Order: structure tokens, then sequence, then C-alpha cells
């Protein structure tokens, strides 16, 4: 049988989550302080949002999953500890956004890394609260 | 030669996750038993050796599935692996939230607080867990066993019009409408309204 | 330069305070900058404090301010004859560092039921968190204080109302924020009012 949007429960998270995507971004930060700074520009630009609910279900999915491919990346060479959590929350959300979807219907890779670290607890807290607002595409 | 073990289950209410397990009929001496849940592609031991049947995974993250496996070892030797899987978000069940109600006259005021999750805060309920959610009520006479139902809109309901000197039994349970899931009937608590 | 540059957080806002050091003449404005954590070398400057005499700056709604990222900010004492150098603050991360206050308790009763509705003034334009209040409701005399569960915002506090003669009732309310941490405020004013 098909999977039932779940999506309900994503609009407050988990506090525990919330302090280790704290502490995750912090030990980022003092990773990148100690080497100094890096050329590459990695302002956490704010992305336009729009009212339609399907395409919010959509740059979310995609920011799930590029966030998911970096902190895991990252995790492999263990260069911070204590993304477990955020590993596994990724996976999970990435993985109802997508089964409601298909229900419903020369940068360097440091300042994308960074980027994508930095809005992690926006896309946690913003996109995926509007996300489950929306439930499934209409 | 080892038994393995039996009837493993994963009983789970408010995100209290724990692994129980029937231990086998090894012919004598000691059997003891190990558990372990599969992370990041490899188990990891959550219980070794020990004699208790029964392991608790509530430091596991609520969210996301889990394999959870529990084999028992004979001293050097050893039996094969009884696994499961186990979704907390899915898999669990919901308390029975409290009840706090007052009778006053022929009306019964009721304030329904939501099970908590152990692991967390006092502020952080299974009501935030599961945002979707709703009370559910129902109430009888004390012998006729009429389930009236109720669905307040908030934590607070006002029943009225109730006939004196007749005691009055009400239940209340955390629904989730979206996936249509009850949680438990809180314990039957009977009122008898006021002359 | 101000002597004293501190970044705090009070009632859900952001303010950038400090007091100066002696020597300066009495006819130095105040210019204000913030710096986001993440590119760091970004140094906006904030438009509503520019060349301010006053000693607070507001700095929850400003040109472009990630709420969710650490912030600071840097203020020079400017004169006609000459400018101070900046001086720094301490960096503040607003969603774990967010200061609460409690809300206004807008009072509707019934013939047997009192509402303790909870009214906020949030900023324009802060992230949405758990606004859950806890209420304390007492007599005039009684100084025990009846706590009731905590209610997100949005939700009224119920009272039953139990028959009794007309005492003066004094009412309260905390916030509980728990982003990821419950941070509770302090309990308002009382709004002792006669009740029949
Ligand atoms: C108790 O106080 C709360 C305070 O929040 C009241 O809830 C608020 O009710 C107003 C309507 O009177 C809502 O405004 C509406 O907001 C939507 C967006 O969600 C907007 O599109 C509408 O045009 C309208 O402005 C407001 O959102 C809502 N806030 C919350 C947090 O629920 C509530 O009505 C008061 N009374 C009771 C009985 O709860
Ligand atoms: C403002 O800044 C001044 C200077 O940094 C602080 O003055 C110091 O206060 C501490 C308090 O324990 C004393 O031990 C020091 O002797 C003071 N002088 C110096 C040079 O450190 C002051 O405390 C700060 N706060 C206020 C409210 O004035």
């Amino acid at each position: 049988a098909p999977r039932r949007c779940l999506l309900s429960h994503y609009r407050s998270l988990e506090p525990r989550t919330l302090a280790a995507a704290k502490a995750l971004r912090d030990r980022y930060e003092e990773e990148a302080l100690s080497w100094g700074q890096r050329n590459c520009s990695f302002r956490p630009r704010r992305d336009p949002p729009r009212p339609s609910s399907c395409a919010r279900l959509r740059h979310v999915a995609r920011g799930i999953a590029d966030a998911q491919a970096v902190l895991s990346g990252l995790h492999r060479s263990e260069l911070l500890p204590g993304a477990g959590p955020i590993l596994e929350l990724l996976a999970a959300a990435g993985r109802d956004v997508a089964a409601c979807l298909e229900l419903a219907r020369a940068d360097s890779p440091r300042c994308r890394k960074a980027s994508v670290v930095f809005n992690l607890l926006r896309l946690l807290t913003w996109e995926l609260r509007l996300a489950a607002h929306s439930g499934p595409c209409l | 030669m080892v038994p393995p073990p039996e009837n493993v289950r994963m009983n789970s209410v408010n995100f209290k996750n724990i692994l129980q397990w029937e231990s086998p009929a090894f012919a004598k001496g000691q059997l003891t038993f190990t558990a372990q849940y599969l992370s990041y592609r490899i188990f990891q031991d959550k219980c070794m050796q020990t004699t208790l049947t029964e392991c608790d995974f509530s430091s596991l993250s609520k969210y996301g599935d889990h394999t959870l496996r529990v084999r028992a070892e004979f001293a050097d030797e050893h039996s094969d692996w009884v696994q499961i899987t186990f979704c907390p978000v899915d898999d669990t069940i919901i308390g029975p939230p409290g009840m706090q109600v007052e009778v006053l006259a022929d009306s019964l005021h009721m304030r329904f607080l939501a099970p908590k999750i152990e692991n967390e805060y006092e502020t952080w309920t299974m009501k935030d867990m599961y945002n979707s959610w709703t009370y559910n009520v129902q109430y009888w006479k004390q012998g006729t066993d009429e389930k009236f139902q109720i669905t307040p809109q908030y934590d607070f309901e006002v029943l009225r019009n109730l006939e004196p000197r007749t005691t009055y039994c009400v239940q209340v349970r955390g629904f989730l409408p979206d996936r249509n899931k009850a949680g438990e009937w809180s314990e039957p608590v009977c009122e008898q309204t006021t002359h | 330069p101000p002597q004293n540059v501190t970044l705090l957080s009070q009632n859900f806002s952001v303010y950038l305070t400090w007091l100066p050091g002696l020597g300066n003449p009495q006819d130095v404005t105040y210019f204000v900058a913030y710096q986001s954590s993440p590119t760091r070398r970004r140094w906006r400057e904030v438009e509503e404090c520019a060349g301010t005499k006053e000693l607070l700056c507001s700095m929850m709604c400003l040109k472009k301010q990630d709420l969710y990222n650490k912030f600071k900010g840097r203020v020079r004492t400017v004169s006609p004859s000459s400018k101070s150098p900046w001086v720094e603050s301490e960096y503040l991360d607003y969603l774990f560092e967010v200061e609460p206050a409690p809300p206004v308790l807008v009072l509707t009763q019934t013939e047997e039921i009192l509402s303790a509705n909870a009214t906020y003034q949030l900023p324009p334009c802060m992230p949405p968190l758990d606004l859950k209040y806890e209420v304390a409701f007492w007599k005039e005399g009684a100084g025990n204080k009846t706590l009731f569960p905590v209610t997100p915002h949005g939700q009224p506090v119920q009272i039953t109302l139990q028959p009794a003669a007309s005492e003066h009732h004094c009412l309260s309310a905390r916030t509980i924020y728990t982003f990821s941490v419950p941070k509770y405020s302090k309990f308002s004013k009382p709004t002792c009012f006669l009740l029949e």
C-alpha cells in the first residue's frame, strides 16, 4: 500500500535535534575560524519563497537532499561528530516529502558546504514548517 | 544448539521504547542475551551479556526507522540473530492523557493534559510531537453504558444538562485525525453531579 | 568611543546599548553597523540608528538579518572634529538567546467560565516559535497561587468559576519559549479585579 502523508508532525521539531544542529553549526564555525577565512563567498543568501504548494514541497525536498549529501560526506571524514540525529531526521523528512510528492501526483565545494551548513537551521525550522502546513500537492 | 529468543516485541508508549523477548527452552546453565541496533550500516551493541530479557531503546531518535536485533548466548557458544524493524513515529502508541474533571450544578468541566515524553521537557509533550492532534471524549451514565462521543476543539470541554444525583463516567483519548490513529482511552473517571 | 557596547535581548527584541567615555564633547552622535556570523567581511550599517544621539538602538528588524544565524554590532562616536574607532560587541544568536516577555491577558468572563486568552506584541518579522504561557490565578488574600497547565499561543486558558462572594481575584501569565531549550519569562503584573 502507498504511504500516506505524515508531514503534520514536522511543525515542531524535537528540541534535542535543534540543539544538536546548533552544536554542529558551532563546530563548523570553530573549524572555519581555526583555519582562517575562506576566499569563496558563502553568504546565507535568501531563498525567494512562493505561494505554490507543490513547488514549495519540491524546493524543501531539494534542500533536504543537498544538506543530507553534504553532511553525510562530511561525517564520512569525521571532521565533526554529532551529525547522527540530524542525518537521520534529514533522511526521514526527505522520505516523507518524496512520498507525499509521489502520492499527490566553477564554485568551490567549500563555500557550498558552508552555505548548506549555515542554512540547515533555517531549512529545519522555516521551510519544513511551511511544507508541513502545505501538506500534499493540491 | 542454543535456542533463539522467542516472541520479541517492541513496546513503545509515549516513545518509551522497550524491546522485550521470551527466554527459550535451554537445557540448563545460564543463557545471556545480546541486543544491538543498526546505525550507519553497522550494528551497535546496546546490551551485551545481560541477564534481563528486555532492554530499553529510548536513546534512539524518534525520527526514522530502526532495525533491532537480539540473540542468545551460552558462554562461548551463541545463537542466531532474531531481528525486527521499528518506526517510532508510526509504531508508537499514545498514552492516556491526564484528566481534570470538575462538576458544578448540572455542568461538568473537562481539562485535558497531553501525554508527556519521558526523554523531553514537560513543555514538549506528545501533542507537540503530533501537531495535528485532537481530543476525543466518551461519556455515559453509570450502568447505561451508552457511549456518547464529544470531540472538543480545545483542551477544555463543558458538558451541560446533567440529570442531578446520577453519576456520569467519562473517558478521554488522543486522536490523530489525519492518519486516523486513536490513542488510549484514559481511566474512566466517574463524577456524581451536585444536587 | 562608547565604552560598554553590549548586544542584548529584551521582550522578543534585540537591542544594542552602550555608554560612552569621559572627555568627549556633548555634540557627539553615534553610528552603528551590524555584522552576521557568516560572511564576516560585511559590516552593514543600521539606518534607523545612523547619527542618533540615542544610546540604545533596536536590532530585531534591520535591512537583512538572519535571526537564525549569529550577529554582532559595532558602534562609533562621530564628531565634527573626528570619529572614534568602532567598538564591537559579542555575538548573539536570536533563536537561542531571545528573551521572551509575558503576554497581555484579555479577560472574558461567562456566567461560570473565565477565559485568560494571551495576546503578544511580537516583532513584525521574527521566526515563529513556541509561545506556551502559564497562568497563575489567586485571591487577594489567599497568597497561594494556582498554576494552570501551559497552553499554546492562541488558546485561552479556561478557569471554572465556582459560585461564591464577590472577591478581588488576581491573574498573571508567564511566557514559556521552547525552541530547543525551555526559556521561561517573568510573571506579568497581576490584573486584580472584582469577581461576583
Ligand atoms: C485568543 O487570542 C489569539 C491570539 O493569537 C487569537 O488567535 C488569532 O485570531 C486572529 C483572528 O481573530 C488570527 O488572525 C488571522 O490570521 C490569519 C493568518 O493565520 C490571517 O490570514 C487572517 O486574515 C487573520 O488576520 C490570528 O492568526 C490568530 N492567532 C493565533 C496564534 O491563533 C484568538 O482568536 C483569540 N480567541 C480565542 C477564542 O482563542
Ligand atoms: C563597563 O565597562 C567598564 C570598563 O570595562 C567596567 O568597569 C569595570 O568593572 C569591573 C566590575 O567588577 C571592575 O572590577 C573593574 O575595575 C572596572 N574597570 C575596568 C577597567 O575593568 C564596568 O563594569 C562595565 N559595566 C558597567 C555597568 O559600567
